[PDB]
This record gives structure tokens, C-alpha cells and sequence, in this order.
RNA sequence: CAACGCGAAGAACCUUACCAGGUCUUGACAUCCUCUGACAAUCCUAGAGAUAGGACGUCCCCUUCGGGGGCAGAGUGACAGGUGGUGCAUGGUUGUCGUCAGCUCGUGUCGUGAGAUGUUGGGUUAAGUCCCGCAACGAGCGCAACCCUUGAUCUUAGUUGCCAGCAUUCAGUUGGGCACUCUAAGGUGACUGCCGGUGACAAACCGGAGGAAGGUGGGGAUGACGUCAAAUCAUCAUGCCCCUUAUGACCUGGGCUACACACGUGCUACAAUGGACAGAACAAAGGGCAGCGAAACCGCGAGGUUAAGCCAAUCCCACAAAUCUGUUCUCAGUUCGGAUCGCAGUCUGCAACUCGACUGCGUGAAGCUGGAAUCGCUAGUAAUCGCGGAUCAGCAUGCCGCG
């Protein structure tokens, strides 16, 4: 929460900004749950680590300014 | 100006004596050792002079008498002996002993054996007196 | 001029200021007196035992004192007599 | 495993963050003391056994 | 163990009227200074104003009022649990009737402090408080088991 | 023109009085906004009256340190060494009420294993 | 649990800190500068006996006595050790260091010492009762005013460890105008690790 | 009791050991062996490790220049590494009874022996403190004192402190000066000392005079022999066990912060001895150089900007709060209480989602003094009021200390 921008690690945008370029196709597999979303990746679907398994998840239009972390709920429940 | 570095000899204008350069602490100051004083000396006031490049209270005796005493009380005592022996570097010494119980007697002569320093022990000489003397020298 | 010096313990403060006065005074300048300026402690604070027990501590601090002398006249022609003496490396010596 | 650990506080990791303080003498990783750069027990040590040059047993 | 008693907050000594013994000094037990002594002040004053006479006579008159001699303690002879009265010592009977002066003047229960602390020596000066039923209550019981002894 | 000292709890009074008429004043400032209860500007004039210099004397003095109440005891005790080295005959007048006796009511200092200065932590089987 | 250790209390009133010197802003370095030198000169010179050594950084080039009186031969032949072992502590300090050695006249009463002995004999497998008897004997012989020797672990019992001590004279450790010395040493076994404690009273300090 | 705001004096990764996944095997790392011999660094490509290739890229010092030394790389085999258990193998540690006055010994008597006497009796004390008795006579660990601090004063030294008589300022600010405060060293003082009385006159006890202080002045430190097979194999180490194709390393992410309930310790409230708004004040004790960061300006505010000074009795942290004076509210789930939420932001950090703190907003919870019970506290104490410090990128209602 700063002005500075939201914080995303590099690497993970340059794959998928070539991905939604050239083919929007499949999915981009990520092991970092801490990159804020950016609203350029609306319909795709992505394979968050939750830290035991890859889940995917689609990203709607109304997905802007949360992290990928908060579809990835680590600790289960009755 | 100069590329002052730590170490630097250097001398002072407020004081006018040589001393040592240590570091910069600012943007144009330096700590400097000046003697035995540790002045925060201003770049503009250094002026560059050149750049980075026992107990004696003893005396040992050469023999030593050990007679009508104890075994445990003497070895700890012959140990210093011999220690002190090595500081005044005396390559020969003697330590007489008794003769009746004859326990210490044999008793030095094998820690000695097995001593760091000495490499042996004998017994006199007839010109020496024959067995009135029994002799250690060192390494 | 200012010295500053200052240490642990001032039964070594006491006879250094003193005969760094005394030198002075011997010498040809004018000295006052040592201001003796005030202590400071660091207090530390920790735990006795390894692992449990908070209930129980122990103090520590770090007393370390400070005397200040001024010469009054500048005395170049003594400076070199109050720059050849030393003292031991407990107390620091300061302008 | 408390020596592979240490060796991983000597040599530098990648963000400023990561340098956790560790004390040396003692591989306490918790409650050490910046003034001296070492923990509780092998502080108390050397402390009763009489070094830091300035440190008394406080009362008052 | 071993019986001490101590001076506490005493006024002057000379020309020690209790009207200034209580108005430099005394009494004084709500908390701290500030908030503790104004107030005493104002229902000093707002009796004044309700009956013309001397605020300090009036306030003794009312302390007179609630003086008890008679207070009862408890024993544990026997497996009935009998109580005994004895008779109070004065400090100890000023201190008990100055305390239960502040309890229900602050148990009393009207908009402020000073109309309650007031109103409670207007009705302890005459025999209607609370603190004059619950003196006359402890004096009705210790004479109920005045027997034991 | 008359000199005292008065300490009583973290705070120190140096007092100079001079004959007067009973002007009371600290740091060139009045009392009765610098205190403002009469429970202490009776302090000022308790010795005084116990005594009978109370008319002919106005005080000067210099104070720092502690609260209220804190130089209140010191303005006291300072006035009091005062009238000691003024006129001492009444020493033994003054000192039977006391207030030369320095007292002890300074703060405790706070000890590991508590909270405040006795109150232990709640304690329960 | 235990006492305080009696010198450890007697710091700064009646004992120094034998590293007498002042840093500031280079506290800590400093610090464990004189801790890895205190531990290589134990580790090198255990056969010679030290027990203690006091650190001076006059100028910031070190300075150091060492005391005890077995390293007259330290002092005497061998010189040429005495200056190696000096060019590596230049080789430890950067900058260099001096050194000078002090010699301990009755070294039997000095606590750091007698550790070691009992350690040491311990270690050889004479019975504890043999060795702090004989070791306090000899102090008291000395002139010690009080000597009280301590051992625990597995006393030859392996199943169970106990502790055991003789003592006579007086050991006033309450009195802080007393002058204690303590020593620990760790007796190492094949049966694990006996622990060696001493301390001795040498008349009180006016 | 003597576990439970405890190790942990601070978990976003690290810490971290645990889990999921991806990895490596003389290895994270240490000593050696044999060669290359000085060496890795640094930026681009996929990329978390790490690999792949280039770029200064494997380049020091002494060298009667032969060769040695340092300081790494490569390879190898002995090995290394274990927070992998065992406090019932342990050392070193710590609590507890308990700051309780007890605990013991030498020598000698008596019993036969277990043991006793000393250490019991009379009196006294905080005390096995002391006195008088007494087959005991002595001694030690104990207790007290000796240490620190706080109380009263003398001398020394007056600056970065002080301002008294002075003169001048917005302010000791200056010009002056250590007077006073203060600073901190050296000292002086309190010891039943003295008097009177009680007590055998003994030890003491009681009351006075003095005295700042009076009966160990207060507080701190200081923990006897031992007990709990108390706890700690998380500092240390025979002992077994772990392997090097893993209980050893590396890396990312998660977890240590979950949640139907219970217990403890704290914080905050339930209100008019109050709340809101304005004004007026009055502390001590600490910290500050990869640090404190002034004033001023911007921003409602968290904070932002250029930045003065200070390695500090100068400068900064740093405007103490409670308190007092006045105005208002008018007894209610309230101008009480702020819980939990939505929105917009601030700081830190690669990063604030699990999982930080803070600000402006809006919303406003339960709760109108709490059962059976139960705790702390003998005066600067309790109770309340703020203020520092450590740990530290950021985080404290906890702790330590201050008034």
C-alpha cells in the first residue's frame, strides 16, 4: 500500500506478457503468492503455490488490486 | 589537495606536531592520532608529512641440595628448578640427595627421564667425588 | 586550550588529572581546575537461567566517568611538555 | 542442525533484510546485545570471569 | 506484631478552630488532592446557604449523629458462629463514621458530587440518612447480642 | 538578603529572603497561579506563623525539579534554614514541630519480579 | 540454584577486569578480539600453565602480560617461541601486538592453576579424595588462609553422580572485603565429564 | 505452589528446527593429501536454488630468481556435519523452601551401640544476636558488619551547569563571577554514643536530650547444609543411534498467528470525583553516527521536503501527563464505551495476502461494577499519571527502569 506502485517480481511478467501477446491461451505456473494483480491479466488462469499443492485460478475483470495469495487459502476447516 | 589515506603521517597547523592519520569521519574531517591525543581534525588543518609505507629480577645457582625432605613436596620444586634453570640457559645442573629411604632418590631420576626438557641424568665422576654428585643436563 | 579525558574508573581518572594538572601547572602555562562531569550508566539487564524462570535477573551497568581541563593560555612553547607524557590505555584522551 | 545455520549469518545473503544478528562465541540466535555482539549465558560468563573492561555487578 | 498508631495531614497547630483545621486540612478521604478538597468545599457551602448557621457546627452536630459506641465482632467458639460486641475505641469510631459518611454520600445518588455530599450532612445533621439507620441498626444488634460477652 | 536551601523530593529551592512585608514569589512569578491550592500556599506561611516573622519578611527563591507538592516541601524546608540562620533562638521552638528533620519520602526504585514497587503479579494455584 | 561466582561480585570494587583498556564505537570487535587471543594463548600454552592475562590497546597496537611462573622456560631458551608466537598474534590483530611475561611466585595458591592440576590428575586416574587432599594440603602449607576444593559428575559411579568437597580453615565468601580467586575446570574421562571447581581465600583486603 | 506477557530483550522471507515441492553428495563446513597455482568476484540467457556461454576473468608476496610463502581453485581419501534422544549418565547453569536461623566439625566426656553433650537451661534479640549458667572446651558455614545507593554537612574544581550582588537581553542572552544550586571526588557524620529509669550490676529493654538521620535510618546486592532423581543433552559432552543414493546440506512457498470451547496473566471500559473544547503550568532517568535528526515549509493527519546542530552537562530525541482555571454536556447504553467491520491513505521493508504498525473517514458492539470464590498491598507504599531504554528495517497492552 504505497505510491511507489504495487509490487510484482519480474520474471513472472516478462513470461506472462509474451504469454497474453502472442497466445492467451494455457497456464503460467508460479511459485511466488505475493505479486499484486495487475488488470491487464483479465481471463487467464494461473497455478498458485499454496504451499503443499499448485491450484489454478481464473481472474475475472473485478480482480484488480489483490494478490494472487488470496485465492490460495494455506490452512483448511471442518 | 591529497589523497590522504589511513595511517598517513601528518601534522596538525592548530598544533603544530607530528602525528598519525586513522580515518574520515566526514566530508572533510579525519580523526588523527597526534601523539597520544586522538583530535576530530578538519581536512584543511592537516598538513602532509609522509604516507603509509621479561623478568630480569633473578639469579639461578647451578646445583641444588635436597635432603630429609618429602617426594610430592620436592618435584614440584625441582620442576621450577629446572625452569628457572632454562631462563639463566645453563646447559648442566645437579640435585643432591639423601641416601637412607632412597625413594626420591630413584624417584627424580624418572621424571626427568620423561621430562620435555632434560635428556638425561647421571651419576658423578671420580674426580668429581663419585656419587657425592648426581648430574642433569637439558635440551 | 580544552582536554577531555575520560574512562571506567576514577582511581585511574583521579591521579591522571592530577598529574596531568600538576604537569601543567609545573610547566610554564596557565590551567584551571578539572570540572569533574557527570557519570553516566548504561544498565543491562538479563536472565539467569537457560531456559525459564523470567521471575529471575540480574543488573549490569557500565559506570564511566569524565573530567574536563581547559588550559588558558594556548602555551605553544609547552605543548610539546604536555604532549611527551602518556597514559595507560584505560582512559581516552581528548581535545 | 545449529552449524550450518551460523555459517549462513557469516556469509551474506541476498537482502538487507536477511542479516539477523547472531552472537559468534555462542550461537544464541536470540537476545543478543548490540554493544558487544553477544547473548545471555556466554555474556554472564565472561562477564563474572572479568572481561568488558566496564561492566560492575549494579545494586542500589 | 506490636500496636503502632501514626499523625496523618494534621493542620496547624495554633488557633486550630476545626472550621480551619478542615478547611487547610482533614477529612479528605476520596482520592487525591484536586477533585477530593474542591468539592468538599462546595457541599461545605451549599448548606450554609440551606440553613443560615455555621457550616462547621452543623457538620459536627451531623458527625455527633452518627457516632456509635457500640460495634460487633465475630468468633469462631462453638458451631453456631456467635458474635461479640465491644466498645470502639475513638479513632476508630471517628475514621468508621467518616467512612460510611463518604460511602453513601457517594451511594446516595443525585446529579453531583457536591448536592450529594450536601445532602448527606443536611440528613446526617438530622437523624434521616442512610448512615444514621445503618448506625442505629448496628446499635440495635449489638444490644440484640449484647449477652455474650 | 538572608539564605536557606530546601530539598524535599527530586527537587531542590534555593531561597533568599529579605526583610518585607510578606510578598511571596518564586522565579520572579507569583504563587497563587504558579500553585493554586490553598492546602499549599498554606506551606509558605505555616513556619511563619508557628513563629511570628510572618509580616516583616517577603521571600525570594529559586526551585527546580519534581511536582507540585515536590517544591511545595522544599519552599518549606528551604524558608525554615533560613529562619535558622536569621534568628536561631526559636531553634528549638521550630524544632519541636519539626520541619528541619529531612524527610525521607523520596520514590522507591522499581525491582525486577514486580509491578510498580511491592505490588506482586496476580497469583492464582 | 547456586552462589554468584565470589570474583565475578568482587569485579570493580576489589578486583580488576584485566583488560584494562577503553574502546568506544570499536567496543565490539575490540571485545571478541581479546576473546579469540585469550582463547588461542589457552590453547597453545596449556602445557606451560596460565592462568590469567591482562590486555592493553595503548595506541590501539595490543599489549599483553601473561602470568605464572612454569613459563620461565618461555622466557629462557625459548625467545625464538616467544617471538612466533608473537608474529601470530600480529598475524591474528592486524595491528601488532607486544607481549610480556610476569612470573608468579607461589603458583600453588593460584586457583586457575590448581583446576588444571586436579583436572589434569583426573585425567590420569588418581582417586579424587588423593587429589584434593593432597592439592589442599599444599595451600594451606603455602599460606592460604582457606582453601575449599570442589568435584561432581560420575564419581567412578557411573550409575549415579555426586559431588564431594573438603574444606577447613575459613571461606568467608559473604564478606565482600574478603579476596577469593575461582577456578572451573572440566576433567574429561572416558566416562564422560567431571566437573573441577576451586576457589581460595587469602585474607581479607583493608 | 516452585509451568502457563515462560525460553522468545519482538516469527512477512530470515529467524525456522516443522510441512509441500524442486535439488546435491568429502558435502553448509573444519583439519589434512595431490595437482593448478593467488584468487573468487562482477553483468547479460532461461532462472527460486543452480545450470549454460562470454566479458577483467583465474592476475599476490618473498625471491644469491633455483624455489619457497600466502590464499584460493580442482580432484581425492581419511573425515566433517547433526536443534537425530537420553537432566534417570552428565558437567556448567537456575528456581524452590528461605533471607529461614539454622547447619556442622576438631578435641574431650557418657553410652557399648544406635547416639548424646557443644547447639540444652535462665534472660534477651531481626538473628545459634548477646549475657549468665551448665561436661563441655573451642572452631567453621551461617547472622551482623565490610560494598552500592538514598538521606545532613566540610574541602577541592567551577564548564557545555549555576545568577548572588552588578550592568545589559527575547532568553545568563551577553559582559562578568563560582556566590548559590548542581556536578563528583575526597571527607565528616550514628556507634545505644550520652543522660534518666527498669533490669542482679550481666546482656539488654524503656523514655529523653541532642541530632538531617536512633536504635541493623531506608532500599539494593548478598542465598548455609541440604530438599524437589525439579528443569535445562537448545552453551557442553564418553554413551548408543542418523547417513553421506540422509535424521546432513541448498532453494522457494507455507506453518509456528488455525478455532466449536476451557484456564491463566494483563489492558480497556461500564461514566457527571466524569466527557468534550480552550488556556496555564510543574519531573526524573536514559538514548543518539550506516545515528539522533532542529527550526522552517507542505500535508487535516499519519507523515513528506530542503535540511541547523550534536560522537553530546552545549545539539537532538523531547510539546511530559495526571494537575489547576474557565465554557459546555445534564444522568441516558448516553458528547460513556469504543469492539468489529467498509473506504481512502502513511511508514518500513524485495515484499504488509496467510502475516506488521500507524492516520483521516464512516459505522458503531457488548458492557449501566460483575456468582461460587479469589489476589496484591504497612506510607512516597498502595492506587493512579505519564516518560525513557533494550530487543530493532517495521512491530510492545509485555519487560526493565524513571519521576
Amino acid at each position: 500500500s504505497l505510491k511507489k506502485g504495487p509490487f510484482v517480481d519480474g520474471h513472472l511478467m516478462t513470461k506472462i506478457e509474451k504469454l497474453n501477446e502472442t497466445d492467451k491461451k494455457q497456464v503460467v505456473k508460479t511459485w511466488s503468492r505475493r505479486s499484486t494483480i495487475f488488470p491487464q491479466f483479465i481471463g487467464h488462469t494461473i497455478a498458485v503455490y499454496d504451499g503443499r499443492k499448485h491450484v489454478p485460478v481464473f481472474i475475472s475483470e473485478d480482480m484488480v488490486g489483490h494478490k494472487l495469495g488470496e485465492f490460495a487459502p494455506t490452512r483448511t476447516y471442518k | 589537495k591529497r589523497d590522504f589515506k589511513p595511517g598517513d603521517e601528518v601534522k596538525v597547523l592548530t598544533f603544530g606536531q607530528k602525528g598519525t592519520l586513522l580515518e574520515k569521519t566526514g566530508g572533510n574531517e579525519w580523526n588523527v592520532q597526534i601523539g597520544i591525543l586522538k583530535m576530530k581534525v578538519k581536512e584543511k588543518d592537516l598538513e602532509f608529512i609522509k604516507s603509509a609505507p621479561k623478568g630480569k629480577d633473578y639469579h639461578v645457582s647451578l646445583e641444588l641440595d635436597l635432603r630429609g625432605e618429602r617426594y610430592e613436596n620436592a618435584l614440584s620444586r625441582v620442576e621450577k628448578y629446572l625452569d628457572d634453570a632454562v631462563l639463566a640457559g645453563y646447559p648442566r645442573v645437579s640435585i643432591i640427595h639423601g641416601k637412607g629411604t632412597g625413594a626420591l632418590r630413584k624417584g627424580v631420576q624418572d621424571l626427568l627421564k620423561n621430562h620435555r626438557s632434560v635428556k638425561s641424568s647421571r651419576f658423578g665422576e671420580a674426580g668429581e667425588g663419585g656419587s657425592g654428585v648426581t648430574v642433569v643436563e637439558l635440551k | 586550550i580544552r582536554i577531555r579525558l575520560k574512562a571506567y574508573d576514577h582511581r585511574i581518572l583521579d591521579q591522571s588529572a592530577e598529574k596531568i594538572v600538576e604537569t601543567a601547572k609545573r610547566s610554564g602555562a596557565s590551567v584551571s581546575g578539572p570540572i569533574p562531569l557527570p557519570t553516566e550508566k548504561s544498565v543491562y539487564t538479563i536472565l539467569r537461567a537457560v531456559h525459564k524462570y523470567k521471575d529471575s535477573r540480574e543488573q549490569f551497568e557500565m559506570r564511566t566517568h569524565k573530567r574536563l581541563i581547559d588550559i588558558v593560555n594556548p602555551t605553544p612553547q609547552t605543548v610539546d611538555a604536555l604532549m611527551r607524557l602518556d597514559l595507560p590505555s584505560g582512559v581516552d584522551i581528548e581535545i | 542442525a545449529k552449524k550450518s545455520m551460523i555459517a549462513k549469518q557469516q556469509r551474506t545473503p541476498k537482502f538487507k533484510v536477511q542479516e539477523y544478528t547472531r552472537c559468534e562465541r555462542c550461537g544464541r540466535p536470540h537476545s543478543v546485545i548490540r554493544k558487544f555482539k553477544l547473548c545471555r549465558i556466554c555474556f554472564r560468563e565472561l562477564a563474572y570471569k572479568g572481561q568488558i573492561p566496564g561492566v560492575k555487578k549494579a545494586s542500589w | 506484631k506490636g500496636p503502632v498508631a501514626k499523625r496523618d495531614v494534621l493542620p496547624d497547630p495554633i488557633y486550630n478552630s476545626k472550621l480551619v483545621s478542615r478547611l487547610i486540612n482533614k477529612m479528605m478521604i476520596d482520592g487525591k488532592k484536586g477533585k477530593s478538597q474542591t468539592i468538599l468545599y462546595k457541599s461545605f457551602d451549599i448548606i450554609k446557604e440551606r440553613t443560615g448557621n455555621d457550616a462547621m457546627e452543623v457538620f459536627e452536630q451531623a458527625l455527633k449523629n452518627i457516632m456509635p459506641v457500640l460495634e460487633v465482632k465475630a468468633r469462631r467458639v462453638g458451631g453456631a458462629n456467635y458474635q461479640v460486641p465491644v466498645e470502639v475505641r475513638p479513632e476508630r469510631r471517628t475514621t468508621l463514621g467518616l467512612r460510611w459518611l463518604v460511602n453513601y454520600a457517594r451511594l446516595r445518588g443525585e446529579k453531583t458530587m457536591e448536592e450529594r455530599l450536601a445532602n448527606e450532612i443536611l440528613d446526617a445533621a438530622n437523624n434521616t440518612g442512610a448512615a444514621v439507620k445503618k448506625r442505629e441498626d448496628t446499635h440495635k444488634m449489638a444490644e440484640a447480642n449484647k449477652a455474650f460477652a | 538578603q538572608y539564605y536557606g536551601t530546601g530539598r524535599r523530593k527530586s527537587s531542590v529551592a534555593r531561597v533568599r529572603l529579605v526583610p518585607g512585608e510578606g510578598r511571596i514569589v518564586v522565579n520572579n512569578r507569583e504563587i497563587s497561579e504558579h500553585i493554586p491550592s490553598a492546602a499549599l500556599i498554606e506551606d509558605i506561611k505555616q513556619p511563619l506563623t508557628l513563629t511570628e516573622t510572618a509580616g516583616t519578611y517577603d521571600v525570594l527563591v529559586n526551585v527546580h525539579g519534581g511536582g507540585l507538592s515536590g517544591q511545595a516541601g522544599a519552599i518549606r524546608h528551604g524558608i525554615a534554614r533560613a529562619l535558622l540562620e536569621a534568628d536561631p533562638e526559636y531553634r528549638t521552638t521550630l524544632k519541636r514541630a519539626g520541619l528541619l528533620t529531612r524527610d525521607a519520602r523520596m520514590k522507591e526504585r522499581k525491582k525486577y519480579g514486580l509491578k510498580g514497587a511491592r505490588r506482586a503479579p496476580q497469583f492464582s494455584k | 540454584g547456586q552462589k554468584v561466582n565470589p570474583v565475578g561480585l568482587r569485579i570493580g570494587v576489589i578486583r580488576d577486569w584485566e583488560s584494562k583498556w577503553y574502546a568506544g564505537k570499536d567496543y565490539a570487535d575490540f571485545l571478541h578480539e581479546d576473546l579469540k587471543i585469550r582463547e588461542y594463548i589457552s590453547k597453545r600454552l596449556s602445557d606451560a600453565s596460565v592462568s590469567k592475562v591482562e590486555i592493553e590497546r595503548a595506541a590501539n597496537r595490543v599489549n599483553i602480560t601473561i602470568h605464572t611462573a612454569k613459563p620461565g622456560m618461555v622466557i629462557g631458551k625459548g625467545g625464538s617461541e616467544v617471538e612466533a608466537l608473537r608474529k601470530a598474534l600480529n598475524s591474528l590483530t592486524g595491528k601488532r601486538v607486544h607481549i610480556n611475561i610476569l612470573e608468579i611466585k607461589r603458583a600453588d595458591l593460584d586457583a586457575q592453576l590448581v583446576a588444571d592440576n586436579i583436572a589434569r590428575q583426573l585425567e590420569n586416574r588418581v582417586s579424587f579424595r588423593r587429589a584434593q587432599k593432597q592439592q589442599i594440603q599444599r595451600t594451606m602449607r603455602a599460606g592460604a588462609q582457606g582453601v575449599k576444593t570442589m568435584v561432581s559428575g560420575r564419581l567412578g559411579g557411573a550409575d549415579i553422580a555426586r559431588s564431594e568437597y573438603y574444606s577447613e580453615g575459613t571461606v568467608p565468601l559473604h564478606t565482600l572485603r574478603a579476596d577469593i580467586d575461582y577456578a572451573t575446570s572440566e576433567a574429561d574421562t572416558t566416562y564422560g565429564k567431571l566437573g573441577v571447581k576451586v576457589w581460595i581465600y587469602r585474607g581479607e583486603v583493608l
